[PDB]
């Protein structure tokens, strides 16, 4: 459960991301594809080459959804209903994969927001991505 | 694959009693029912809407038998699973695009299936041998992913 | 979330356990110790030998808790609060181990309730143990 | 390891720039803060009630240096992590009772610390090689558990 401190930490951190969220989305995917190649099984229809527009585009999409989640940190389940649906009934990504993208996202934030990536903020973002993951896989069965 | 000789005899003795046709259908059907997300690979199999629709689907039964068939062959080459499963590993990756976690879910379901069938005969120590086996097979099937 | 169907399934299968819950609890533990030896690191103080009374004693406690969650299937977070606190604050069992025990509990039930361990029931019991595990781990951070 | 000469060189080269003292203290402390339950093994260290108290705890910082030290030396036996960590594997099992999952948590934390420190330098391809090492290390350390 996200504490008030957590919600604050997250909003701050994401606040600094700003106009780069799309690039960070794209970078996290790229890191995911390379470090955990089993994740590529869900994107057979994409050109997973470095700098592919499909990956860039998707990166934006993901980033945007996180934004919307930070904004509705208080009502995630509701803010992400559609996405929870899509994933549970259409995409059907195995749940283990969410932990992999979450990790690549932390790494990406860490590498780009040095001053802001304090131990307390690291803990908060992790919980946050975990909560997001829970929401996205809540209707799986 | 750290199968002690005694673990290997135990795997083999029980496997002697299995009706692969039957176990294959049960394990695959149960997978599709317990972890419905796995149904993503079988939209051409037809109706998988309910447990009976899944369990009785002639296509699921036939596929289960195929899968367990390949698994049984694996059990005769416990020594070289990687070699045994190499072309299948490639196929699952490159053509089928099956996330390898699927191989671990199927292994857990299979263990429950063997327990279901053998009752008391599936002792703690026999389960432990089979746990090593399903893990070795899952690993072998994932070895060619890239 | 457990559906009405799930609830019926669980009360039914657990109903059959009856008086053997204790013994099935002990058996699930032993299966766990044998198949996932890493779980033993949490019981350095136990005699894990075959037919250990400590294991017998422990199996009963676990079984009683599961029986309590079934009795309060519509209020598990509250029915298990105490146990949730203990695990989060004292025991501090890594979350991955809940899935291991769950698995061995399913094997045990399967081995003992052939007629009831139908596909439908198997699925309900799996969602149930996952929910119990979630409650027990909810206060971890 | 299943490290590519190119992968080996990337690991090796970034490592050369690492202050084990600082990275060790930071990795262990972050661990205790992000995954609070890992604190169960360090009760004798003191007050770990807050990020601040963990990050400042000298016992923490010094244990962190010992751990990365041992890790650091394992990077010199990248082709036999198993043999390098055998004794450490037994100790962790038999004396410390540390669940191997902790090895994996630290690894992930380690990668976040490297990214934190090296920014730009810690590229996708470089993270990929480090992911292989941390997994490798965790496996080596868990190898002698029974
Ligand atoms: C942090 C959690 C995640 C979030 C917020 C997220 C968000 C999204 C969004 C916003 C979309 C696009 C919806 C649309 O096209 O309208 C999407 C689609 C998709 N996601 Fe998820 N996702 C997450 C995790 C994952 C993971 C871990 C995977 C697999 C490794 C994945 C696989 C997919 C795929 C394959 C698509 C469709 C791609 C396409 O065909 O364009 N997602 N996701
Ligand atoms: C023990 C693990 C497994 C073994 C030994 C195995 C074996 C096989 C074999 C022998 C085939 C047919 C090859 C061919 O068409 O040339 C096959 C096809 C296939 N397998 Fe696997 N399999 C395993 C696990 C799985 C799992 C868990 C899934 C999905 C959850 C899966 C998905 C598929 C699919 C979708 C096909 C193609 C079906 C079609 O013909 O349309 N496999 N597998
Ligand atoms: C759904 C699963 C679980 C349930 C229902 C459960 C329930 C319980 C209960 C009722 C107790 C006894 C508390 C007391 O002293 O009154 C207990 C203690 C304990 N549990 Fe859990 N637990 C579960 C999962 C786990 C797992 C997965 C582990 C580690 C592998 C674990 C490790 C322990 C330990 C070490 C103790 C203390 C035993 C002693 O010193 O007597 N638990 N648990
Ligand atoms: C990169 C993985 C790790 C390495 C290389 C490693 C290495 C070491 C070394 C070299 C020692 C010194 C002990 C001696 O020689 O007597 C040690 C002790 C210890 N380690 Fe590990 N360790 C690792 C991970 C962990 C983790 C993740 C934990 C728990 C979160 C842990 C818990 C301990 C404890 C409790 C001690 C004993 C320290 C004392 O005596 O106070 N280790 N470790």
């Amino acid at each position: 459960v996200l504490s008030p401190a957590d919600k604050t930490n997250v909003k701050a951190a994401w606040g600094k991301v700003g106009a780069h969220a799309g690039e960070y989305g794209a970078e996290a995917l790229e890191r995911m594809f390379l470090s955990f190649p089993t994740t590529k099984t869900y994107f057979p229809h994409f050109d997973l080459s470095h700098g592919s527009a499909q990956v860039k585009g998707h990166g934006k999409k993901v980033a945007d959804a996180l934004t919307n989640a930070v904004a509705h940190v208080d009502d995630m389940p509701n803010a992400l209903s559609a996405l929870s649906d899509l994933h549970a009934h259409k995409l059907r990504v195995d749940p283990v994969n969410f932990k992999l993208l979450s990790h690549c996202l932390l790494v990406t934030l860490a590498a780009h927001l040095p001053a802001e990536f304090t131990p307390a903020v690291h803990a908060s973002l992790d919980k946050f991505l975990a909560s997001v993951s829970t929401v996205l896989t809540s209707k799986y069965r | 694959m750290h199968l002690t000789p005694e673990e290997k005899s135990a795997v083999t003795a029980l496997w002697g009693k299995v009706n692969v046709d039957e176990v294959g259908g049960e394990a695959l059907g149960r997978l599709l029912v317990v972890y419905p997300w796995t149904q993503r690979f079988f939209e051409s199999f037809g109706d998988l809407s309910t447990p009976d629709a899944v369990m009785g689907n002639p296509k699921v039964k036939a596929h289960g038998k195929k899968v367990l068939g390949a698994f049984s062959d694996g059990l005769a080459h416990l020594d070289n699973l990687k070699g045994t499963f190499a072309t299948l590993s490639e196929l699952h990756c490159d053509k089928l695009h099956v996330d390898p976690e699927n191989f671990r879910l199927l292994g857990a379901v299979l263990v429950c299936v063997l327990a279901h069938h053998f009752g008391k005969e599936f002792t703690p120590p026999v389960q432990a041998a089979y746990q090593k086996v399903v893990a070795g097979v899952a690993n072998a099937l994932a070895h060619k992913y890239h």
